[PDB]
């Protein structure tokens, strides 16, 4: 009957320190979670959990509002599970995600930043007439059913 | 690179 897409933007900043810290953090990172251009995801983003590897203290991280992101200084790259959790009372209440935090991209010079974007398009068939107005209110749109 |  019906079948709505929106859309999330999950990237991360990193960059190189001018000087290691005391505990040898070599770089500085970022990693968010975001509407698009000018959509505000926190009408249907209950929460966002960034699942830090376990080096990190409490590395369960969780936004229940925005900005989604966690900021940290660190020696290497890691694997980041991600969940967004909605405000909905039906299945799908979050979807998983699996983020490659990383540090050094080849071809960039590694004083200077660097920034991925991932976007992602979310598809929920048949919502509830609740959560299906809080997904166009952050820009989500009804498609072909299915 | 370094990666953990």
């Amino acid at each position: 009957q019906c079948t709505v897409q929106v859309r999330l933007e999950l990237g991360h900043r990193a960059q190189l320190r001018k000087k290691p810290t005391t505990e040898g953090f070599t770089h500085d990172w970022m990693v968010f979670v975001r509407g698009p251009e000018q959509c505000d995801i926190q009408h249907f983003v209950e929460k966002v959990v960034f699942w830090l590897h376990d080096s990190f203290p409490k590395p369960r991280r969780v936004c229940k509002e925005p900005p989604y992101k966690v900021e940290e200084s660190g020696y290497a790259g890691f694997i980041m599970p991600i969940e967004v959790h909605f405000k909905n009372k039906e299945e799908p209440r979050k979807v998983c995600f699996t983020y490659d935090l990383f540090l050094n991209l080849e071809g960039n010079p590694p004083v200077n930043p660097l920034n991925h974007l991932r976007c992602e398009k979310l598809t929920f068939n048949n919502p509830t007439t609740e959560f299906r107005y809080k997904l166009l209110r952050a820009g989500g749109v009804m498609v072909m059913p299915e | 690179a370094a990666r953990k």
